[PDB]
């Protein structure tokens, strides 16, 4: 504390591009440490100060303890060609697992070539298939050959049965099987371990991306027809190529994690063709406003990119993907890519007409590419590798006598899980208000979870002294909680995959904690001070079920339907600010991707924005249509963007406009 | 196979002459095995292998040939895929008599459930669907002519796809004159509505509105000036007010059908012109129309299936003409509009459709009516369970031989081996539509076929593949376009019916009845038999159309449309939903639409007329009777709303917790339906898990192939025999007893509208209209959701029966009933003694409900210890009876009697 209070570059080095480069000396040591030591607390300065850089601290630890460049050989292109001379017996396949979406064969045909000598390459689809490969793999093992298998992942059967086949002794040394495949977990164990496997990966950028797309299309194509088929080519390349690697930022971009594999690309490839065939009928080059702009845009938006698209919020970010992209204003020389890239800087169209121009200008393309490129904030970059950095901690962790430390957590656990709350409930008096009901839910459904919590967590501290015998039930429970996954019997509300049981154990004390706030006030005054009361969405174990009861509270006063209610959204500085008869405040909601200012949104760099006080209005519809200058922005139940609770509809400050407010993945969370 | 029909020596003569010596030799045999049946003297029989061995090789031979013959048949007729091997031995069999034809055709054809023959059933005079409609062929087909059972199916086929062809020129020729003007008079389009079927009728229509729309369009190419846009649209919103006048009257089924039909139809073609075309769009090939599906008539084409081309975006599908009788026409909302999009796009790219999507947001739904609109014949392939390789791989060689469509109502349903093969399958199909749209090969030479079955199979060229999904297996990811159903627009589906039913305020009431459905499915508690869906919604709304023409009957029989319809839908609502409602949720139901429906209220029918001989066999069954708020209210409401879901449906389900009113309601409803309509009322209660399935509902011998009826089927046939005469009496088969999936297979079939029972053996059962199949189960727990929603259901909470009415059954019996005229005095002094202790707040109650405090080695139940307690008290008036027995001279006294029943009651306790 007192070392970070006295420093005065401390600050500036918070915000260096690279902390992990100097790392300033903080720790406290009595005698001068090894190299190694100072790594290890860099590294855990390094994990308490910008924990993004995590990754890179790493590999400067890797670097001071293993020796330096240790990686460098895995950042050169894979020679394979040394390791399918030597290092690999003829009795072991080479297994090629390629990522969803790439192909491996493009590389053994290379090295082949380059060794001259042939490859009986077949496809693994049709059952004939089968028999030609076993005649193959026969002759070529006969012979000294090689031989190929393509997409063996759709036969684990016979992939079992090749493996068995493999395991006898193979007479020639000069054989060398390859089985490319994708990484799924269909594919048998054994064949696995018995044979080198071979992880290809395509290579991260929109220009690795475009260049891919580019060369996967043949040029016959492309140069055909009107000579703005080139231009609408490149277009849709540029836009699967932004599509795509908005999914690498899976909860900030995309929402989950969608295909847009090779063949929506080729989908909308087909559609391009088909409408500018018809539109154009003569090889003469056509006007720019004479392009199907419109047909384009609707089946890229409603068949194509947006038949997997299931959330309205997703569709609405790939339309304004489309509208900005597909319009006829991308033929003139003016027309920006993407704009605010770097802070002033712009990707400027291309001014060609042939592939050749748009391939060059494709191939210059800066490798300085932010994810400002995509139109993401240049901070999902640095969430993205926090996450990356927790990903490796947890995986450590997994890699990694029990009974004394159990105990101990047990009872640490006890002492921080609140004992019981009683159902305080049930009156017959006042039970028509809605608010009542629900927390008469919630409160009934947190003691019965509370007490089986209390009880099976009772139950395994027993059992850590061995007062007590053991069962199949508390045999799971206790695995789980070893292993440091959640029980199942535990999850009885909506929790974030992939929780660790600190975490729930934590969020448990604060909902019951909670809970037992609603208690009292019900007990202090009634149902009256349950109207007044700022819970917090991320407690409720369902948020939606409240704002439900919200919406008939505020109908049964002054006896409206709940048709002719519409939620306005105020968010107002004092944490206890007074409401009126139809505002319930709401804490604990978090802004990402913006500040609000007097209900107005402005972009920010910085993520989660808390909103102090959020103050939910139920007025009646007065059946209008709303101004140009408002949002409809999502709320979400965590930061992984897996469940909808409600929409918000918030004014935008004069200088920004929606759409950036839409691909920027701008949303509310309650926890 | 050769002996129970008559027409099989004709088409297998040469096989039936080798099966007959088989046979003759056969017989030989057994009886030379019968004189002597010991098993050493049967062995040492001169050469009984060799014989044995050539009457194997040759049953073989004749089988294989016998296979052959029905491979032929079915490549003739390919429509013969879709039924089974014995389904065509049937067929071919009993070719002579097509009474035993008409079983068949409702799982060829599409809607064709019959044929309309001559007297002599001679020709062919025409096709009949399952609702009743007919289609009169214009040319008859003749069986005499064409003997052979595939050709004249065949001929009926074709003269079925030129009728409807003809049907539907002669239509387009009236609707262009409808359309072509204003002020459409009711009698000519009724009588119009009436002539042609409600296909024929809607794709006129939709035919009719696209040439008018498309000619105004064409007029329209300066611009907005002169616009004849309007004027569609007034022609369509003229059309609308005329259907929804018509809808208000009394119509036929069938008409009514055909206006719904049409009023969904014009609905969609209004919001289509109105804002769709309307967004200052004046150009025939611009997308804002190009999107929309057009449908172009050129009559003058001679062959039948290109005379209609339908037509969406960049794809161009030509009508195929099958007949599909009357079905539910879906309304096209958004989510539908991008549907067909979608799925039009991937046929036209030889791709497949894939609607993946949460359950009952009408994925299946939508393909069927997508493949409806392109008049094909759709097929659905449930795969909960009942899925099998030996149906499906004919169906596909079917579906593609024919060019009909094929959809998977969930395909992750399956199995993995099962998922794995029919994905080999559905690959290999889809590889053949694929090559079948080669940019080399457009001009198909060569016919593209692939390999199912382990043969050549055509692929025709029309054929689809629909995989409904909730993700899709890796060899079918690059052919089949995926699509999200994930949130169906109730809000435009309910608007849409309700205007349909005659609703002049459909917006506001779907507005009100989408949401509180909602909220029933989120404030409501959790139940199994709780269905707040798509399709209960739906039913409500039809149900509340039926509730409000009834009104409209009855106000005109004592313009009208001052109903207050928010009412009538409340009331349709409750009718529907509260017999089903545990105790807890009923005042959270009236909540609810006190909150969505302010200041409206339901009031239930009164039902005066049975509501006294509900108090009369109660009376005399020592029951208790009250109306509404006193005591036993919720008992005899149960009752009434039993008696309800028996008028609305068969196959009733009464369910509650073990102790409430359920036996004895339903034993009151039969006595008092007897004593008030005259009809006897016979129920026959049936335990199913007592007996096995096999004596539950029969069994087929293995080797003698003789079928003896299970106690089910034995009961049904006895019914439907009549040789009593137990019709014109009410016969209730109630299967008191637990539920699981297991016995209530063969009922499935019985409980939905089919009121079918088919037989292993082949026989098949029809449900008369006079037997209700009730469930009277505990828990619900072990229920499949098929059961569930196949019947009507009744709760009996356990708070329908309060204790004050057991004690007062108690009391009657033991005042009435003699333990075995002295005795009766005695039980009628003792019972004078005890009745103050069993009153509300008595002694018994509060002993009871300390009682449940407390801990019991089993669970206790208040019908438990009650019992146990009325049968000691029976027993202490027992004791007094011998008492008085032992003492001929000074009984005993009122004194002493007082004394020893307070007492013992208080032992009892
Ligand atoms: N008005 C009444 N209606 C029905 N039952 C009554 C009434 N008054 C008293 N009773 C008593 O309540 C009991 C009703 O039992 P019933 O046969 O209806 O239950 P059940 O649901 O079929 O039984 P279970 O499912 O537990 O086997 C009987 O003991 C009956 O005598
Ligand atoms: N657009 C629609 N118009 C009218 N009814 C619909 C529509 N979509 C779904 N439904 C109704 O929803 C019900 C269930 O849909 P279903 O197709 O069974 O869902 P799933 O595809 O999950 O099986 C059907 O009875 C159907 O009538």
């Amino acid at each position: 504390i007192a070392k970070v209070q006295a420093d005065e570059q401390f600050g500036i080095w918070l915000d260096s591009s690279s902390p992990e480069q100097t790392v300033p000396y903080l720790w406290s040591e009595e005698t001068p440490a090894t190299p190694i030591g100072q790594a290890i607390h860099r590294l855990l300065l390094i994990q308490a100060f910008r924990p993004d850089r995590l990754l890179a601290m790493a590999h400067m630890f890797v670097s001071t303890n293993l020796g330096e460049s240790f990686m460098s050989i895995m950042e050169q292109p894979l020679d394979l060609t040394h390791i399918v001379g030597t290092e690999v017996k003829p009795n072991t396949p080479v297994l090629m697992c390629s990522v969803p979406g790439y192909d491996a064969s493009g590389h053994v045909e290379d090295l082949a070539a380059e060794q001259n000598t042939q490859i009986t390459s077949i496809a693994i689809g049709s059952a004939e298939g089968f028999n030609q490969a076993d005649k193959a793999i026969n002759t070529a093992v006969k012979s000294g050959r090689w031989v190929m298998l393509k997409n063996v992942h759709l036969a684990p059967g016979w992939l079992m049965q090749l493996e068995k086949k493999l395991h006898s002794l193979q007479p020639h040394a000069c054989f060398r099987l390859f089985l490319t495949m994708e990484i799924n977990p269909k594919v048998p164990v054994n064949l696995l371990r018995a044979g080198r496997i071979f992880v290809f990966e395509p290579p991260p950028g929109v220009k690795a991306n475009m260049l891919r797309t580019f060369s996967s299309i043949p040029v016959s194509r492309i140069c055909k027809s009107p000579n703005e088929r080139a231009r609408l080519y490149f277009l849709l390349a540029w836009f699967h190529a932004i599509i795509q690697e908005r999914l690498r930022y899976a909860p900030l971009g995309w929402s989950k994690k969608y295909e847009f594999g090779e063949s929506d690309l080729r989908s909308a490839c087909d559609t391009v063709d088909t409408w500018l065939d018809d539109t154009a009928k003569g090889r003469q080059n056509i006007s720019p406003d004479k392009i199907p702009w419109s047909a384009l845009k609707t089946l890229m938006a409603q068949s194509i990119y947006g038949g997997r698209v299931d959330n309205e919020f997703d569709q609405r970010l790939l339309n304004t993907f489309l509208e900005r992209l597909f319009t006829t204003r991308s033929f003139d020389s003016e027309f920006k890519l993407a704009c605010k890239v770097d802070g002033h800087k712009d990707i400027q169209m291309p001014d060609g007409i042939r592939r050749e121009e748009f391939v060059q200008w494709v191939e210059l393309l800066p490798d300085t590419q932010t994810p400002s490129w995509l139109g993401l904030p240049n901070n999902a970059e640095r969430v993205l590798l926090t996450t990356q950095g927790v990903d490796m901690i947890s995986k450590m962790l997994k890699m990694q006598a029990w009974m004394r430390t159990l105990h101990t957590t047990a009872s640490n656990w006890l002492h921080l899980i609140p004992q019981t709350l009683s159902h305080l409930k049930r009156t017959v008096e006042n039970i028509k208000d809605p608010l009542f009901r629900f927390f008469e839910r919630e409160v009934k459904m947190g003691a019965k979870l509370l007490q089986d919590v209390r009880q099976d967590l009772a139950d395994v501290v027993q059992v850590c002294e061995g007062k007590k015998k053991q069962t199949n039930y508390l045999r799971t429970l206790i695995n789980e909680l070893v292993k440091g996954i959640l029980p199942r019997s535990w999850s009885h509300y909506t929790v974030p995959a992939g929780m660790t049981v600190i975490q729930w154990v934590s969020d448990f004390s604060e909902r019951i904690k909670q809970l037992q706030n609603i208690s009292l006030a019900a007990a202090s005054g009634g149902a009256k001070e349950l109207k007044n009361i700022h819970v917090c969405l991320g407690g409720l174990f369902v948020p939606e079920a409240y704002i439900t009861a919200t919406r008939q509270y505020v109908a049964q006063a002054n006896s409206w339907s709940l048709e002719e209610l519409c939620l306005e959204v105020n968010v107002t500085t004092s944490q206890g600010a007074t409401l009126d008869a139809c505002s319930f405040g709401v804490t604990g909601l978090k802004l990402q991707g913006a500040t609000c200012n007097n209900n107005k949104l402005s972009l920010s760099n910085a993520i989660s924005t808390a909103l102090p006080l959020t103050q939910l209005r139920w007025v009646k519809q007065t059946n209008t249509e709303k101004k140009a200058s408002v949002v409809t922005l999502p709320v979400y139940l965590n930061f992984t963007r897996a469940d909808l609770i409600f929409t918000v509809d918030f004014e935008i400050a004069t200088k920004e406009d929606p759409r950036s407010f839409y691909e920027r993945g701008v949303a509310v969370l309650c926890t | 196979i050769f002996t129970g029909s008559a027409d099989i020596k004709h088409l297998l003569p040469v096989e039936t002459q080798r099966f007959q010596s088989i046979s003759t030799e056969f017989l030989a045999l057994m009886k030379k095995v019968s004189k002597s049946p010991l098993v050493m003297d049967v062995l040492n029989i001169q050469g009984v292998q060799r014989s044995l061995e050539r009457l194997a090789d040759l049953l073989g031979k004749i089988q294989k040939a016998l296979g052959e013959y029905l491979e032929r048949e079915r490549s003739s007729f390919p429509r013969f895929y879709f039924v089974g091997d014995e389904d065509l031995l049937e067929i071919i069999g009993n070719s002579k008599n097509v009474a035993k034809l008409q079983k068949h055709f409702k799982k060829m054809f599409a809607g064709v459930s019959s044929i309309i023959l001559n007297e002599d059933n001679s020709v062919v005079l025409g096709i009949s669907s399952r609702e009743g409609e007919e289609v009169m062929f214009k040319t008859p087909v003749s069986i005499t002519e064409h003997p052979k059972i595939n050709e004249w199916l065949t001929l009926v086929e074709k003269e079925m796809r030129v009728t409807l062809a003809k049907l539907l020129a002669e239509s387009v020729t009236e609707v262009e004159i409808f359309g072509k003007a204003t002020s459409i008079d009711p009698n000519t389009y009724i009588t119009w509505i009436d002539k042609y079927q409600a296909q024929l009728v809607v794709l006129s229509a939709q035919i009719a509105w696209s040439e008018n729309v498309e000619t105004a369009l064409s007029s329209m190419g300066g611009g907005g000036d002169a616009a004849p846009l309007h004027s569609v649209l007034s022609n369509v919103e003229v059309t609308l007010n005329v259907l929804a006048d018509s809808v208000l009257m009394e119509q036929p089924p069938l008409r009514r059908r055909k206006l719904e039909h049409l009023i969904t139809e014009l609905v969609h073609q209004r919001d289509v012109t109105r804002s769709l075309i309307k967004s200052k769009i004046d150009n025939a090939k611009s997308f804002e129309w190009l999107s929309q599906m057009r449908f172009y008539f050129d009559p003058k084409q001679t062959d039948v299936l290109q005379q209609l081309s339908i037509q969406m975006a960049n794809a161009k599908f030509n009508y195929g003409f099958e007949y599909l009788g009357v079905q539910d026409k879906l309304v096209q909302t958004p989510l539908t509009d991008r549907c067909y999009l979608t799925m039009t796009q991937a046929l036209e790219a030889r791709l497949g459709g894939s609607p993946f999507g949460p359950a009952g947001t009408g994925k299946t739904e939508s393909v069927k009516a997508l493949g409806h609109q392109l008049g094909r014949f759709v097929l659905v392939f449930n795969c909960d369970e009942t899925f099998d390789f030996q149906a499906m791989g004919r169906i596909f060689v079917g579906l593609c031989q024919v060019g009909a469509w094929g959809c998977f109502d969930e395909f992750n349903r399956l199995e993995e081996r099962m998922l794995s093969a029919v994905s080999q399958q559905v690959q290999c199909i889809q590889e053949a539509l694929r090559e079948h749209s080669n940019p080399n090969y457009d001009k198909t030479s060569a016919p593209i076929t692939c390999e199912l079955l382990n043969k050549q199979v055509k692929v025709s060229p029309d054929m689809a593949i629909f995989i409904t999904m909730n993700n899709l297996p890796d060899n079918l990811k690059k052919l089949f376009r995926s699509l999200a159903m994930t949130k169906p627009d109730r809000q435009l589906i309910a608007q849409v019916m309700l205007y349909s039913q005659g609703f002049r305020t459909a917006e506001v009431l779907a507005n009100k009845i989408v949401p509180f459905f909602k909220l029933c499915d989120e404030q409501l508690s959790s139940q199994s038999h709780y269905d707040f869906g798509l399709r209960a919604l739906k039913s409500v709304l039809v149900s509340a159309g039926n509730v409000k023409r009834e009104r409209i009957q009855k106000i005109k029989r004592e313009i009208a449309e001052n109903l207050p319809e928010q009412e009538i839908l409340i009331q349709s609502v409750c009718e529907t939903m509260v017999p089903k409602l545990v105790a807890e949720d009923i005042p959270l139901l009236f909540s609810l639409l006190s909150d969505v429906f302010p200041g409206v209220q339901y009031h239930r029918g009164e039902m005066t007329a049975l509501r006294e001989e509900l108090k009369k066999v109660c009376q005399e069954m020592y029951l208790t009777y009250g109306d509404g708020e006193e005591v036993g209210g919720m008992w005899v409401e149960k009752v009434l709303q039993l008696y309800q879901i028996t008028q609305i449906n068969h196959g009733l389900m009464m369910v509650g917790p073990s102790g409430s009113g359920k036996s004895m309601a339903w034993r009151v409803l039969l006595k008092a339906l007897e004593r008030l309509e005259g009809v006897e009322g016979v129920a026959h209660i049936i335990d199913p898990k007592a007996i096995s399935k096999d004596h539950l509902y029969g069994t087929l011998d293995p080797n003698t192939r003789e079928w003896t009826d299970g106690l089910f089927t034995h009961v049904l046939r006895k019914i439907i025999d009549s040789v009593r005469g137990e019709l014109q009496k009410r016969q209730w088969i109630v299967f008191d007893g637990d539920v699981d999936p297991e016995w209530v297979e063969n009922l499935n079939s019985v409980l939905d509208d089919n009121k079918l029972l088919t037989l292993p053996n082949g026989e098949r059962l029809s449900l008369p209209p006079n037997v209700r199949i009730m469930f009277e189960v505990q828990d619900l727990k072990y229920a499949t959701l098929a059961t569930v929603s196949r019947c009507g259901m009744v709760w009996f909470s356990e708070d329908v029966l309060s204790t004050d009415m057991i004690f007062n059954n108690f009391l009657a019996r033991l005042r009435s009933i003699p333990l075995d005229s002295p005795m009766l005095q005695i039980q009628r002094d003792a019972a004078t003694i005890m009745q103050p202790y069993f009153t509300s707040n008595g002694l018994v109650t509060k002993a009871l409900e300390h009682a449940f405090q407390l801990e019991h080695i089993m669970d206790l139940t208040r019908l438990r210890c009650l019992g146990s307690l009325f049968s000691m008290l029976h027993q202490a008036c027992r004791n007094v009876a011998q008492y008085n027995a032992n003492h001929p001279d000074f009984p005993m006294q009122i004194e002493q009697l007082e004394r020893y029943i307070q007492r013992y009651l208080v032992y009892a306790i």
